[PDB]
């Protein structure tokens, strides 16, 4: 009864239900389980918790929870009133009470409370009845869990849900201990890792993490999330995550990168993973992902795997990423030969600039509108950078026989990228 | 009051 | 009759259907006139123009052409062919005009060829044909206006279509005479001014154009254009276009921000210009514009925040009053942190205040109940608020006793460069 | 070519 697939759980712009649904399509096609909504701007999941659904709202939402079951992908909802509830109070309970049952009625089963990112104390109301922050919460947790009659699955995602969160250490928090104590066993518990986005899953950081939850937890995992950084894609494989977890945890969901169509290798090479242990390679999955996704686009195998390397994983870039950014480097630490050497590398790098290049003109030109626009403003960022790039190796050689600076004359407002925050950012060490 |  | 208003001829996805329907709302309600489709990544217009529209997609344009006319703005259709073109061969030419009129009979009477951003040589098939590379698309051009009747509208844009882009310059240019004189006296050329994104518009460049192309010329403006940059959003006034050029033009279209919803002010100020002070212009569409953001209705942000976004997204060339502002306080701390007489920390604490307006401005922001607007400019929002806050701390640092991945590749190649920094 |  293992769940497997993903989270909607990130700020932003969220799906629209004609991505939620060729989404549930996908799940399937690659035999995963399970979609928790959470997206965290859309206001009546967090920002206004308390507010029901409007008419229009409702068909929208039935329709949708429809196509879940229509598809056996199993649809767990979740609601954030972390940011300004009072547990004590029970008429709070009871508007929490009268929004799941308000969802219940959609077609809802599964469901989830969030109480992610929120300030860590209480008010002078709640001080009173509860001893501790981790108190409350499961309290009301465990109250609601019973009310809705114990549902089929139930997610609970602590304040400190990752190996940084937890105060003062993982292993030692008053507020993880007494969660592993009172929340009630048929509750799962979310985890993201050792951080917010873990580079690395360590099987020893579930088990001791395990041990003061009193339970497995299913991951939430951060692997492919964007909205943290406008400039930030991420279609590296799944990755730093053993197969040998998978027997250690009740799930993973994953929440992806922002722009749907980006996911494709973020939700594939989770599949491949989960379907080899019910090793794993990384470099062999993303193979597998690129050519099955080349379908869906003229463009060549060898360009997605260019545009994949280009925006890999939120700690690495992929091969031929890495490979162009040694070759900058050297080039430019040993530019002030202007022999033989240099010329010939820079002769080399100008072609791998070109392969970018083409990248984006193919993409463009590519018959699937809807992905290239998820991307467009991704790609055409390297393409810039890579023909100044281009352009500045070009100008480097070109010093033998010209004293003329790097940029000449009068610029267009490309030539100096980033605008305010891109000016703040340069005054940080 | 958000993901740090 | 002069042309005012918006072309949507900017690179990346294009505006849905709902969006153009709610600008031609817009135009009118400001009293503007024009709308310029020319979306370079919609994929008929330029890179498969060749390709006649679907039944769907049929059914989808002449319903947004209907509204066009219900709100009295002229609609001209732009069409970007200039890209593997052979001017030579008939049955392209045929391929042209049976799209032009499969336009037409959706309800079109005004048209446009662009041919901005190509190469400037042809296959060997034209090269003999036309004698230059102007000559050759100016007879495209007419043969084209003719062949529609010579309609009322009809806009043609040069490769040569700013002062930076002219060969060896403006006033002197072969390609330019040839525009000028065989191009039909009552077909308009489009112009973006000095260079592609022009700071200024000066009154003697608009002469030394019109000389040699013969005519006034529409100006397509890239002032609030963002498409080229990520982390870029352009909410400041329109400036650096004196209202004496509105005697020597036959038009303004603003190619304005990617994100639809960010374009109120772009769009407001244009507009008032066109009935002249940036900041009086600024605060007449920021006022008008806080209307617009609601708190949700239940059952169970404002103006300053507003001028703060706008100070801090503001211009190209320019930032805005507040937006400097943090930026001369954050050198000046930065450069002073050694003391830690006196002054340094009264003016560390103002700071972290200045900070703490732009974390509350996207705090409001986020509850709005115009989730159009939010999505729009969320990301970048959410930079700023991020850096900011950041920058922040990072100034508690000075006082105190106690993302090298941010931008990714990008941000790392970027950071290389010694062009980065050359404009703080 | 792009507006470049
Ligand atoms: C914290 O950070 C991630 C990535 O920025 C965001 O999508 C997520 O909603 C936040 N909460 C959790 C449990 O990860
Ligand atoms: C040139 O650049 C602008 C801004 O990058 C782009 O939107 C526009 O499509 C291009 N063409 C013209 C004539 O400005």
């Amino acid at each position: 009864h293992f769940l497997c697939g993903v989270v909607e759980g990130f700020y932003g712009r969220p799906w629209v239900m004609e991505q939620r649904k060729e989404l549930f399509r996908r799940l399937q096609k690659w035999e995963l389980n399970t979609y928790l909504y959470a997206p965290k701007d859309d206001y009546k999941h967090r920002m206004f918790w308390r507010e029901m659904y409007s008419v229009e709202e409702a068909e929208q939402l039935m329709t949708l929870i429809s196509a879940a079951r229509e598809y056996e992908i199993e649809f767990i909802y979740a609601i954030s009133p972390g940011l300004d509830i009072t547990f004590s109070n029970p008429k709070e309970v009871s508007t929490l009470k009268r929004k799941l049952d308000q969802v219940s009625q959609f077609g809802c089963r599964s469901f989830a409370l969030l109480f992610d990112n929120i300030d860590h104390n209480m008010c002078a109301a709640d001080k009173e009845v509860f001893s501790s922050f981790a108190h409350a919460q499961v309290s009301i947790t465990n109250e609601i869990y019973q009310y809705l009659g114990e549902p089929e699955t139930f997610l609970f995602c602590p304040t400190e849900y990752c190996g940084t969160f937890c105060y003062p250490n993982v292993s030692q928090s008053p507020y993880l201990r007494t969660v592993g104590e009172k929340l009630l066993p048929g509750i799962e518990v979310l985890w993201t890792g050792p951080k917010v986005v873990s580079k690395e899953i360590p099987v020893e950081s579930i088990e001791e993490v395990s041990k003061i939850i009193k339970r497995a937890p299913v991951i939430w995992d951060n692997i492919h999330a964007n909205d943290y950084d406008q400039k930030r894609l991420f279609l590296g494989p799944y990755k730093g995550r053993s197969t040998e977890l998978i027997p250690r945890l009740k799930g993973v969901l994953t929440n992806p990168n922002c722009e749907f169509e980006a996911n494709y290798v973020a939700i594939h090479t989770l599949a491949t993973w989960y379907k080899s242990n019910m090793l794993y390679s990384p470099q062999m999955a993303l193979k597998l992902a690129l050519t099955e996704w080349l379908q869906e686009f003229s463009v060549t195998l060898e360009d997605l795997q260019l545009l994949a390397d280009l925006f890999y994983l939120p700690y690495e870039h992929g091969p031929k990423g890495a490979q162009m950014l040694r070759e900058f480097q050297w080039l430019r630490a040993n530019s002030s030969v202007v022999i033989e050497e240099w010329r010939s590398r820079a002769a080399k790098f100008e072609e791998m600039c070109g392969l970018v290049m083409g990248m984006f003109t193919r993409l463009s030109n590519c018959a699937n509108r809807t992905i290239l626009y998820d991307m467009y403003s991704y790609v055409w960022d390297i393409k810039s950078i890579m023909s100044m790039v281009k352009s500045f190796v070009q100008w480097l050689g070109c010093r033998s026989h010209s004293s003329a600076q790097f940029l000449i004359g009068d610029q267009e407002p490309w030539a100096f990228r980033g605008g305010l925050a891109g000016e703040f950012q340069r005054l940080l060490p | 009051p958000y993901s740090s």
